Formats: structure tokens, sequence, C-alpha cells
């Protein structure tokens, strides 16, 4: 009990692997991950039990990782990372989604390893992160996806590794993870990957991670009522008002105008949150009429020349809020003929520039 | 929508959930037809995805039972004429078959 | 049939995640008799008062569209089938 | 019967949060107790460029 | 069936280690800015004090 254990474990790592009895030596590795998971030092020798272990077993494959995370991933003159870029190729046949019985306790080992920060940055670059992706597609992910959020979720912390990880589409596929929410735990650590995202960016490429991720999905109409329910955990309930926060000035910031006029003189007329905003079209009832009155004019221009089967309504469905917030406006349609453009483009085969035409040309005509 | 609205009203009925952060629910039930919903409730659970078979536990309290009549199309109208005057307690001669 | 039905008073324990799949599940079964454990709270604060308050602006406006369309006379057909519950995963996708 | 079972059930997992609560608020002051460590040790770093630029 | 006494202390209290051990390392896991970053607050301020005795 206590017993200093100092001593002696030259002998114990020498009985540890020259035993054939695989049912003892599983009984010997276990009672090592049991006395070390609460203890100190027991890496050379660390590197030499590696050899030994990853064959032929199912006990010892795994009692290994378990401590080898232990050992990686406590000490400071034991920290070995030169040893880890060594260990992950190793493993990385069983960090597969092959195995069964055991996919989700290697990810249990794998978090041991990305909890400390240097050890972050020689994973993902040895990664081919799509291992994660491969178990985020829909492989019975009840409690495999909540391990391996809580993997990305320590991916988030340093800075420059943020900008390495968005050369993905994590966000939206993490989106539809979070509007499951069966699990009630992966719901806690994806709001909380959102946060560790958001909050950890030096830069102006936090709209990068709205426009990917969070304006143009749906995932801002789903936190509407993620408030509205009555969780317990008290960070989840500050997690959802920093979200809440920081992307109410995220659908405006953009609304500006500007980024439509950036939209509008380079073209292509996406569709974008600040099309449906109504503040949007509070703002900007005259600024065509600033831009003197070529702003509209170079925008039925492009609804004129090009034939356009997704952007045309939103063409469409610029010109219709305009008239409604400004009646002199249907005078100046007039004048450029775009209203017998809508007739024409209102009788199109596709059926969304058709019921778009169709509101617009109705606000033409509200009132005469 | 209607039968969404009745199943979260009646988890508003269900459990106070202050002994954990799972739904306890003394309901009543037929003993000869406990095999049913035992083989319901353990593929109902399947459809969340759910490892965890929820588990059914008998009591032994002595709250009133209520009454239960086999009922078919022909012989509810008997049943009822005979439930509009008073309720049946717990296993008393049903009327009803000689109604 | 002449002697009754017995009664039991089983107990549940259904799980956060299976609350709405089982409970749905015994509706179509429909032999339980759920008693009230808190009767005396109000009729908020029973931890599903927020959508049950969700489901019934879902049934407003379907009360809206059953006027309409019998105003414009369009007589719908049944073709009785009773379809299975939805799930809440569907549930956000119908307000929509 | 069962939630007699549940109850002290549902302590000890609360109980286990809750000594989580408490180390992250004894750490948070021995972080910065640590960080001040180097103020004995990184002038010290300091002389490495002392005996340099002599 | 007996086992239900049996099966109710079977995966509720594997609910117990749901909640003791992942909730506890994610405060586990919560130390990269509650001690890691917050390290860097005063080692850059210190960092000053190496600087103007060089």
């Amino acid at each position: 009990l206590q017993t200093e254990g100092s001593q002696c474990a030259k002998t114990f790592i020498n009985l540890m692997t020259h035993i054939s009895k695989e049912q003892t030596v599983q009984y010997i590795l276990t009672l090592v991950d049991d006395t070390l998971q609460e203890n100190h030092q027991r890496n050379t020798a660390w590197s030499y039990f590696l050899p030994m272990l990853n064959r032929q077993d199912l006990f010892t494959v795994h009692m290994a990782a378990r401590i080898i995370a232990k050992l990686a991933a406590w000490g400071k003159e034991l920290m070995e990372g030169s040893d880890l870029n060594y260990y992950f190729n190793w493993i990385k046949t069983q960090l597969s989604s092959q195995s069964s019985q055991y996919v989700q306790c290697v990810a249990g080992c794998l978090q041991l390893m990305l909890r400390v920060n240097e050890y972050r940055f020689a994973w993902v670059e040895a990664d081919g992160v799509n291992c994660i992706m491969g178990v985020l597609s829909n492989k019975c992910g009840f409690q495999l996806q909540y391990q391996m959020i809580f993997s990305v979720w320590l991916l988030a912390f340093s800075p420059q590794m943020c900008e390495h990880l968005r050369r993905y589409n994590i966000i939206p596929v993490l989106s539809d993870i979070l509007q499951e929410s069966v699990k009630e735990k992966v719901t806690r650590i994806i709001l909380a990957a959102f946060r560790n995202f958001l909050e950890k960016s030096v830069e102006r490429e936090t709209r990068q991670e709205y426009a990917l991720a969070m304006i143009q999905c749906k995932v801002l109409k789903q936190l509407e009522n993620l408030e509205q329910q009555k969780y317990d955990d008290e960070d989840i309930s500050e997690d959802i008002k920093f979200l809440l926060e920081k992307l109410g000035e995220s659908v405006q910031d953009l609304s500006s105008f500007d980024e439509y006029s950036s939209e509008l003189k380079s073209g292509r007329l996406e569709w974008s949150p600040v099309h449906k905003s109504e503040k949007f079209w509070r703002e900007n009832a005259a600024r065509l009429n600033e831009k003197n009155y070529e702003l509209l004019k170079i925008l039925t221009k492009l609804l004129e020349v090009s034939d356009d089967p997704q952007v045309l309504a939103v063409a469409a469905h610029d010109v219709g809020e305009y008239v409604r917030h400004y009646p002199r406006g249907k005078r100046v349609i007039e004048q450029l003929g775009g209203k017998q453009l809508v007739m024409n483009h209102m009788h199109h085969e596709d059926q969304q520039v058709r019921y778009n035409a169709l509101l617009a040309v109705q606000k033409l005509m509200v009132h005469n | 929508v209607r039968k969404m609205k009745a199943i979260y009203h009646t988890l508003n009925l269900c459990n106070i959930d202050v002994t954990q952060k799972c739904l306890i629910a003394e309901v009543w039930c037929p003993v000869t037809d406990l095999d049913s919903i035992q083989f319901a409730l353990r593929r109902g659970t399947e459809h969340s995805g759910s490892t965890v078979p929820s588990i059914l536990n008998r009591m032994q309290t002595n709250q009133t039972p209520p009454t239960y009549n086999k009922t078919n199309k022909f012989t509810y109208g008997f049943q009822n004429i005979v439930d509009a005057y008073g309720i049946g307690t717990y296993r008393e001669i049903n009327p009803a078959p000689y109604t | 049939l002449f002697r009754s039905e017995e009664m039991t008073l089983a107990q549940l324990f259904l799980q956060s995640e299976a609350a709405y799949c089982c409970v749905s599940e015994l509706g179509e079964l429909g032999k339980v008799q759920f008693r009230d454990l808190n009767p005396d709270v109000n009729v908020f604060q029973r931890k599903f008062v927020n959508e049950v308050r969700r489901c019934e602006e879902m049934d407003r406006k379907l009360r809206f569209v059953e006027k309409e369309i019998r105003k414009a006379n369009i007589p719908i057909m049944d073709t009785g089938e009773n379809p299975e519950v939805p799930f809440p995963r569907d549930m956000i996708d119908l307000e929509a | 019967q069962g939630i007699q079972q549940l109850l002290q059930a549902e302590k000890r997992a609360a109980e286990k949060v809750a000594d989580a609560r408490k180390r992250k608020a004894r750490r948070l002051k021995q972080a910065k107790e640590e960080a001040q460590m180097e103020v004995d040790q990184y002038r010290r770093e300091r002389e490495q460029e002392f005996q340099s630029k002599q | 069936s007996d086992a239900d006494v049996q099966k109710q202390i079977k995966h509720m209290m594997a609910f117990i280690e749901q909640e003791a051990n992942e909730k506890a390392e994610e405060i586990d896991a919560k130390a990269e800015e509650e001690f890691n970053i917050e390290k860097g607050r005063l080692v850059q301020t210190q960092r000053l004090k190496i600087m103007e005795y060089y």
C-alpha cells in the first residue's frame, strides 16, 4: 500500500516483454495501467515497450495504448515528441474505422495525446485529418462522434492551427451533427468547438467561418431555439449567448451594401443573408440613387444579358425589395424597360426564377 | 403535429427530473399484456440510437387501480350504457356481458 | 369476460435520449396510463413546455390552411394510411 | 426501490463534476504563480547574453 | 425476470461514468486556456524585464 514504488521497474519491464504467457502478460500490463493511472514516473524504455506491443492480441494493443498515452502526455523530461511522430503511423491502421469493439477505446487514447499543445502541431501535419472525417460520416456515431468532436475541440486552442484546419468543409459537416442533438453531450462540445474556433482567431478570416460555417447554414436559425431550451450545465447557457452575440453582429456587418456593392460590381450575385434581411433594405433606400441610378441600372443590365439559372432569382428579389421601400423607383424601372424583362423572366422554365419574378412583378404594381 | 403535441403533453406529465437526467413514469398497464409492451419498448429505444435499454420495474403499492374491459366493436355500446351510471371498481363482475 | 382486466402500476425508466422514441411507440400500442408525479406545479416548468407551444403554433398555422383550401373549394382526398411519428430532428425542418 | 439507488448515484456523479470545478479554480491561482517562477529563472536566461556581449 | 435490479445497476451506473469521466476530462482539457495561455500573459510581461537589462 503505496510501497514507495520506485525500484524494481527494470525487473518489471524485462518481465513485461519476455513472457510467452499472454494471459499473464495482459494481467501484468493491466496492473501497470491501474497503478500508474494516478501516479508518477515508471522515455527510451517507452519506445522499447512499443515494439513488443501492437501485435497479435486484442488485450495488449489497447492496454499498452493506455499506458503509452499516460507516459507521453505526462512529464517534462518525459516529453519525447520525436518518438511521437514515430508512434502515430503504427496505430494509424488501428485508428482507422475498420476495427470493431476498439474504435471507441483508441479514440480515448487519442484524446490524451491531443491534450498537450506541442503534440497537436505534429499530429495534424502527419494526420491526413480525413480519419476524423471518415467517422464523422455516418458510422453509428453515438459515442464515437463525441470522442472525435472532443478531439477537434482540442485542435482549436492554438491560433495558427485554426487556419490549418480550415482547408475542409468542417463546420457544416459539424452542424449536421448539431441538428441531430440526441446525446445531449455531443451538443455541449460541438457548441464549445464553435466557440474555441471563433474566439481564437487573430485575423479577419473569422468571416471565412461565417460564410462557409455560420450564416449560410442551418445553425444560426437553430441557435434561437437552443436558447429556448432548459439546459442545466451553466457553461452551455453562456456558450449560446456568446455565439448569439458573435453571430448577432455577423449578419449585419456585411449587410452594409458595400459587400453588396462588392457583390454587384464584381458580379456572380450569390445567395446571401444580406438579401433576405429587411434591415439591409431599410438602410439602402436611396443608396441606388446615391450611385446616380446606375447601381440599379447595373443590376438590370446583368438581369438582361445573362440567363443565370440561380442568381436571376436573386436579381429579381433585389429589384422587388427596393420598389416596396421607394415608390419613385417604380417609375425608374419603367424608363429602363426592366419591367418587360421580368415579364419575360417570370415565364421561365425554372420554378425558382418564376416564383421570385412573380413577386417582383406584383411589387411593381401595388398602387399604380 | 397533433401526435407530437400529445407526446410532449405526456412528457409534461412525466418525471420531476430531479432524480437524474432521465425520465421516470409510474404507468398502469395490464398484467397479461406485459409481453407486448416490453417487446415494443425494447425496439422503441433502438430508433433513438441508444445502447441502453429502458427497464420496467413492477411496484406493490396500495393506490386504487383503474378498471379495464376488453372492448369489441359490438360490446362497446353495451359497455358504456352500464358505465354511464357508475364506473366499475377493481375486479367487480361487469354486468355488460349480461346486459 | 365476466371478471375484469387487472392492472399493475409498473414503473418506467426512460433515458433522456430515449424519451421521445419510446413514448411515441407506447402511443401506437396504446395500453398505458401515465400518472402525474408532480400535480403541485403550474402549467409551465414541466421541462417540455417550450416546444409544446411550438407544436400549437404549427397547429395554428395548419388550422389556417385548412380553412383556406375549403374556402377555395379544393376537397382533399384522405387515402387512409396512418403515418409514423416524426422525430424531433424533423421538427426543426417542419417549421421551415 | 430503484430511485433510491439512483439518488446517491446522481450525487457521486455530481460530486465528480464538483471537484473538477474546484481544481480548475485552484490551478488557476497556480497558473499565475508558476508564470512568475520565470522571474527566478529567465534572468538566468538573460545571463547567457551578458557573457556573450562581454 | 428478477434481472431488472441487476439491469438497473448495469447501465444506469454506466451513465455515471459518462458523467464522471467525460465531463471532468472536459474540464481537465480546459487547461490550454486556463494554464497555458495564461502562462503566456506573464512570461511576455517579464520578457520586457529581460530586454530592459539587455
